RNA sequence: AGCGCCGUGGCGCAGUGGAAGCGCGCAGGGCUCAUAACCCUGAUGUCCUCGGAUCGAAACCGAGCGGCGCUACCA
């Protein structure tokens, strides 16, 4: 007997409807100011409450893929440099797809947790453990 | 990972699956160019190429061993 | 002002804790469904099927909430090949007001045995209905000992379908048709995907899958949709695991053994040995009751091949210093559920694969080890588990002599050559060390494309007896 | 979870014990009619955060961080 199937099914695309009416893009357009010599990004902690990440680790991954290591600063960061603003905007879409979204899901509020020694990449909406941290 | 890229040139970066000295008898004749095996103090694979000819060393490993060219990055410099 | 911990900590003590077994309580008058016995120990294993690059320990997790690992680096991601381990505890809302499909709650291990109710508005708490034990089990198409090691030792079936792939995808039905071999048919189909989908797709899914389980030997199979990545409508799969499937007949009448799927080895690294702690064979009982401090052998054992090529059997006898289940280390063991016995087995038998389908007999007892075995095998008409592009799905042919065959008897997982052939009947000769004690409930796989597949079923009928070795 | 390595000048490599290292880069200058080649000069650092013995520590030692690599999921 499948009767007891389609109301479950039912049920569950009304809670579907209910959580999403849409159906993530969340993700601000970079912001980056070219000082003449001075190029500063005041987005890094918006993204960082956009993105549900430490901003501590936002940050060390933004220095470790560039050979720079700018200052922190309130909620922004800062390099004296010539720099444009398409590359933070090709780092960001790269970073969601590796950490900011699970590869499995589309959710942004999954984040880093320490389970060893490592970062352990964990999600909010289920709580898939995967080994996520270079 | 597995991360290959050409600087200017030498290539740095080559999976092993076929051998270097072959890679060299297979570049050296179709670049005609000056090409060095040259291992390093313990870092990738090393192989010269005289002359900025990145695009051609893209071409090459179209020919012979690339299966991804995705990770394949042409450098700035 | 308090810490979560804290109010933890106080729902705890307020749900009246967890009570500790007794250490020799009447056994002829005990139940899976006492008291004692369902707060600390699970009774009933379920087993989850389906097809790869699915999802069966994130069902298992969102059930239950008790990780399975996936471990060695390059396994943490593709397949795993031991089985998955969850405790998961039934608790059903004794309120009459609220909505049956959301009575139920699932609960994890150390859970009280009384939590209260977290929908709003009901000041009622849960009562344990029922301790379940979760085997996750591989669905690759090259790891399937494990598989129907663990379908032997399961009990109760979850069988996993996504929609958006194709309907006819053939590991659930070669999962199914082994579930079928091995007397099981208490199947609960469960959607994957639902949410993604479209409200037509799910219906034409439902009838394709409708359609798929109208010959097998299941017949009033329930289809529950359910979500691994949202965690909703859990409450109604424990529902329907405590409506369709009851308690298997066991009781204390018959005698005790152990069948060790995992052999687990208790060493924590960088801690002095001085303070060290015996191996473990973590094995299901499926007959008998098991104390503190019993004396057990295991019955294949020391394989070793001697000079002239013959192959000798040394049981491994050895007293048991702790029997773990579920959560806290206990004093008696209830049949139906995977224990880890903590033996003073050498830690090293317990290291990787040793005790991987291995038959252990407590002392008093005094099982079979053969060497040559006689089989009755009953096969099946087209090969399960290929995709064949538009011919004919294969047509199994018969058997051939002298061919190494994959022939689990139930975990035990053993390549064995054929000396006879006949229409129903067949002699085994094996290699490595199986032993027999009632029945075994066995699977026959072929070596036709690479990778074992399996052909169909087989009871020992026979065999020649290896006198243990003292 | 431990044990075997690392802590850059854009990078690779070195001695770590009296105080910024060599080279690959970069820029500038010299050579040449000119280019290449060759030759000279630079500016890029808490050589990872915190302490100890020490007139003095980048090192000698640690009370830990960040990343590596072996065991192997280490009830
Ligand atoms: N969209 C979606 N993704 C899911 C769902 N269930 C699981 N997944 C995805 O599957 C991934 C986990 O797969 P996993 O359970 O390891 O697969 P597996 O059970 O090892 C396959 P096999 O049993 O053959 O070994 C997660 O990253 C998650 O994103 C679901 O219901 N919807
Ligand atoms: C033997 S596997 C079952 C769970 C195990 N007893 C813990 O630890
Ligand atoms: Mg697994
Ligand atoms: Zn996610």
């Amino acid at each position: 007997v499948g009767l007891p199937y389609s109301e479950l099914l039912s049920r569950f695309f009304n809670i579907l409807r209910t959580n999403n009416p849409e159906l993530k893009f969340r993700i601000p357009p970079p912001v980056c100011l070219r000082d003449g010599k001075k190029t500063i990004f005041s987005n890094i902690q918006d993204i960082a409450e956009k993105l549900h990440r430490s901003p501590e680790h936002l940050i060390q991954y933004l220095f470790a893929e560039l050979g720079t290591s700018g200052s922190v600063d309130g909620k922004r960061l800062v390099i004296k440099g010539k720099f444009q603003s398409k590359q933070m905007e090709n780092v960001l879409r790269r970073y969601i797809l590796e950490y900011v979204t699970c590869k499995t899901c589309k959710s942004i509020n999954t984040e880093l947790k320490r389970e060893n020694r490592l970062f352990f990449m964990v999600c909010k909406s289920c709580g898939s453990t995967r080994s996520v941290s270079s | 990972s597995n991360y290959i890229h050409i600087r200017i040139t030498t290539v740095q970066g080559v999976p092993e699956e076929y051998d270097l000295k072959r890679i060299l008898k297979v570049l050296k004749k179709d670049f005609a160019c000056n090409g060095n095996i040259v291992k390093d103090p313990e870092m990738g694979e090393i192989i010269q190429l005289q002359g900025d000819q990145r695009a051609k060393v893209c071409e090459f490993m179209i020919s012979q061993l690339g299966l991804q060219k995705k990770n394949i990055k042409i450098h700035g410099f | 002002g308090e810490t979560e911990e804290e109010k933890r900590k106080r729902e705890f003590e307020e749900g009246g804790g967890l009570p500790e077994q007794p250490l020799n309580p009447d056994f002829s008058k005990l139940n899976p469904l006492s008291a004692e016995i369902i707060n600390r120990q699970a009774t009933i294993n379920i087993g989850t099927i389906g097809h790869v690059a699915h999802g069966k320990s994130t069902v298992v997790r969102a059930i239950s909430g008790v990780q399975t690992v996936r471990f060695k680096d390059e396994l943490e991601r593709n397949i795993t090949i031991k089985l998955g381990y969850a405790n998961a505890k039934i608790y059903k809302c004794q309120e009459p007001t609220c909505p049956e499909p959301d009575c139920y709650r699932s609960f994890k291990s150390d859970k009280e045995i009384s939590p209260k109710c977290q929908r709003p508005g009901c000041p009622g708490r849960y009562k344990l209905v029922r301790h379940v034990s979760f085997v996750d089990c591989p669905g690759h198409d090259i790891l399937m000992s494990t598989m129907l090691s663990g379908a032997a030792v399961m009990d109760a079936a979850l069988l996993l379908i996504a929609g958006n792939e194709s309907c006819p995808q053939p590991q659930t039905s070669e999962h199914l048709a082994a579930i079928e071999i091995m007397k099981l048919k208490h199947v609960i189909i469960l959607q994957n995907k639902v949410d993604l989908m479209r409200e037509e797709s799910a219906l034409e899914h439902q009838k394709s899958i409708l359609k798929f389980i109208r010959g097998t030997i299941a017949d009033g199979a329930p289809i529950v949709p359910i979500s691994a990545q949202l965690k909703y409508n859990i409450d109604a799969v424990n529902e329907f695991i405590v409506k369709t499937i009851p308690v298997p007949p066991r009781d204390f009448m018959i005698s005790p053994r152990l069948i060790v799927i995992r052999s687990f080895d208790v060493n924590k690294p960088g801690a002095e040995i001085e303070d060290l702690k015996g191996g473990v064979a973590g094995g299901s009982i499926l007959n008998g009751v098991f104390k503190l401090g019993d004396e057990i052998e295991i019955r294949p054992g020391i394989v070793t091949k001697d000079d002239k090529g013959k192959i000798q059997c040394k049981p491994i006898f050895s007293n048991i210093v702790s029997l773990f289940a579920e959560q806290n280390d206990l004093k008696f063991a209830v049949p139906g559920g995977l224990i880890g016995v903590g033996t003073k087995v050498d830690p090293t038998l317990c290291r990787a694969d040793r005790l991987v389908g291995q038959v252990v007999g407590a002392k008093g007892h005094l099982p079979n080890i053969y060497t040559d075995i006689e089989i009755n095998y009953f096969l099946l008409r087209r090969l399960l588990g290929v995709k064949t592009d538009g011919q004919k799905q294969a047509k199994v042919r018969k058997l051939e002599p002298n061919e190494v065959l994959m022939v689990n008897i139930g975990s035990t997982a053993t390549g064995a050559r054929v000396v006879a052939v006949k229409a129903d009947m067949a002699r085994l000769q094996l290699t490595s060390p199986a032993c027999t004690e009632i029945n075994e409930k066995i699977a026959l796989s072929r070596r036709i494309e690479k990778h074992w597949r399996l052909i169909g079923w087989a009871t020992i009928k026979k065999g020649t007896t290896l006198e243990p070795i003292a």
